[PDB]
């Protein structure tokens, strides 16, 4: 037999066997429902809807987000996303293959143990894993030390990784993700005072997310551009619709990265972060950080981050030293593939959990036997 | 017969009664030319900033 | 001299100087223009009308009206309305005073900019200020903390204020106000099945929301009574003709706000959209605003709304801690008096924008000076 991964990194959800190149196909974790008295009496009533399907018929649904800040937020609907998955796209029955999970670090328990729970009981499944994210990273990019930023859908991460080791004291987590900075956008877009709320008119900005926005080169340099010219401005269409046209609005975005000000907090942001993560962890081991920095995923997607933050860094870094940071292509995906990558190797054969554990202890198996 | 005070005052009166394009004519000119500054609510940002870490 | 303050809260509109209780008179906001061939050849033709003038003349004349969603419609004949309150009730120049501008708070800059443009330019007057409502709101309910809710004509609004500062993420602004709702009335009416539309016709119906209108203590109970009982059904006049006598159809309008299905939106509602801006932020603070909870204006008029206000926190606070609501009699004024002891006090002097700077540079000036 075969071995199946889920990734269950927030937004669009991935999930493929071990040793194709690239998921099946990816789901958004959208759950909607119906808004209004059902009076075609000929249609077959469906009370929930999800994925492409519900994107597609989304308007008289309304949405429910399963998943905030990276903790899944219903059990039940989650199970009814997953139940989906398998049998719509993956045609696929749980015994059939080992089953990987992916995870944020460092949050609570009762995502493990329920999951587990779940997923043993419920679907009844060969072997299971739940792997952090940032190993996937390192496998896939292939550097055995690093530190990884990778700021999803989901709660956005600071981990170093050295060679064969975890540093959980080092590690950094924050609930900073693209979600929170796009409702933040319309606090934004009523200056221009185009204006809607709603989850589906809320998942509107990402398509503009794709398309409209750039990293920040320099803020004061961008103002007097911006009191310059108007090639910083661009003009987009609604999905159907009217004709929009974005100024600044656009690159302003991005920087509450940089300070979350602008729906305000503190921690220092994402590089500061960074840093201060660094000069918690040892003297030596510094350098290869320096040379080997990584990101990946829903926020780097952005062109120009790393520049950015590289500037960042030679503010911060003694200039004496090397810096350079990667920026691969396929970040958003890297995760799955990492997780590919996991599923290969035959010592997870040593590893997964089997059901026989699940039957003669209970969750708590993982928190042991797991990371 | 003809074309008339009556007519023109209906033409008048539903142009008066069209929200449409006048508020249409208003608003949507007016929302593109919105925003130019360094805004000082920004500089609460900056200053923020210079304390934050 | 002397300082001079305009209420541009939406209804009826309240101008009055700097330390007198209460302003001279006060104006709908209607603009209204005429219908029909003007064939008494005696008659002088005026084209637009405004005010009581117009809610007398009303019958030929038809309504515009100006500002929709708070945002205001079409400037010029917010220019004749001005025009007229100044000369008419005011007799005053627009030399003779600083002005006082009250705002929609988060909401496009364009009010802004052509606002202050056209009274700098069109009138030209010594300082002028544009404020945002809930700090009038506090100064008058003088706490320095607090939450406010006001549901004008216009729309409506959450803001919690702690003392001396914004928390311009934490706040809620929402279209609900009392106007859309009337005009879910008739919608309503047309069971009964009296049925009129247009806007003379929808402002009748402001009087039955004075007169009329009680919020439901228990919406379940109330069915109850409502099967049970007629001293639920009161009897009035058109008026001028019929008598007209109505049910639950009054007290199921105010339940919209807490369901803004009748006439349908996503928004939880006025009591879980201030619970949830409350756990937006930050955690200690709450208690205060637990104690403190401020109300005001059109819609909290109506006898018991802060009672289910308070049924509902109930349910949704740990009811371990203490809670309370102020309702003060005069809310519906209380914006143009806090707008009073706001300048009263000598430090505008410091802040007013002058003609000078408008001189020298745009509009642009307001959006760094005011907030
Ligand atoms: N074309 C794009 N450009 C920029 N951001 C995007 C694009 N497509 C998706 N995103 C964002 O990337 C994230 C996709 O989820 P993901 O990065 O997988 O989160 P997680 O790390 O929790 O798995 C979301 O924040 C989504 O809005
Ligand atoms: N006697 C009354 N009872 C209940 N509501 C009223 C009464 N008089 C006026 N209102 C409503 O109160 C509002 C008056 O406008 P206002 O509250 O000043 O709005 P804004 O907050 O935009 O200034 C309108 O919605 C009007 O219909």
């Amino acid at each position: 037999t075969t071995a199946l991964v889920c990734d269950n990194g927030s937004g669009l959800v991935k999930a493929g066997f071990a040793g194709d190149d690239a998921p099946r196909a990816v789901f958004p974790s959208i759950v909607g429902r119906p808004r209004h008295q059902g009076v075609m009496v000929g249609m077959g009533q469906k009370d929930s809807y999800v994925g492409d399907e519900a994107q597609s018929k989304r308007g008289i649904l309304t949405l429910k987000y399963p998943i905030e800040h990276g903790i899944i937020t219903n059990w039940d609907d989650m199970e009814k996303i997953w139940h989906h998955t398998f049998y719509n796209e993956l045609r696929v029955a749980p015994e059939e293959h080992p089953t990987l999970l992916t995870e944020a670090p460092l949050n609570p328990k009762a995502n493990r143990e329920k999951m587990t729970q779940i997923m043993f009981e419920t679907f009844n499944v060969p072997a299971m894993y739940v792997a952090i994210q940032a190993v996937l990273s390192l496998y896939a990019s292939g550097r055995t030390t690093g530190i990884v930023l990778d700021s999803g859908d989901g709660v956005t991460h600071n981990v170093p990784i050295y060679e064969g080791y975890a540093l959980p004291h080092a590690i950094m987590r924050l609930d900073l993700a693209g979600r929170d900075l796009t409702d933040y956008l319309m606090k934004i877009l009523t200056e221009r005072g185009y204006s809607f709320v709603t989850t589906a008119e809320r998942e509107i900005v990402r398509d503009i997310k794709e398309k409209l926005c750039y990293v920040a080169l320099d803020f004061e340099n961008e103002m007097a551009t911006a009191a310059s010219s108007s090639s910083l401005e661009k003009s987009y269409e609604l999905p159907d619709g009217q004709v929009i046209t974005i100024g600044n609005e656009r690159f302003r975005c991005p920087e509450t990265l940089f300070q979350p000000s602008f729906i305000g907090m503190e921690s220092a942001g994402i590089h500061e972060t960074t840093y201060n993560s660094i000069m918690k962890c040892d003297i030596d081991i510094r350098k290869d950080l320096y040379a080997n920095n990584v990101m990946s995923g829903g926020t780097t997607m952005y062109p120009g981050i790393a520049d950015r933050m590289q500037k960042e860094i030679t503010a911060l870094a003694p200039s004496t030293m090397k810096i350079k940071i990667i920026a691969p292509p396929e970040r958003k995906y890297s995760v799955w593939i990492g997780g590919s990558i996991l599923a290969s190797l035959s010592t997870f054969q040593q590893m997964w959990i089997t059901k026989q554990e699940y039957d003669e202890a209970g969750p708590s198996i993982v928190h042991r036997k797991c990371f | 017969x003809x074309x008339x005070x009556x007519x023109x005052x209906x033409x008048x009166x539903x142009x008066x009664x069209x929200x449409x394009x006048y508020x249409x004519x208003x608003x949507x000119x007016x929302x593109x030319x919105x925003x130019x500054x360094x805004x000082x609510x920004x500089x609460x940002x900056x200053x923020x900033x210079x304390x934050x870490x």
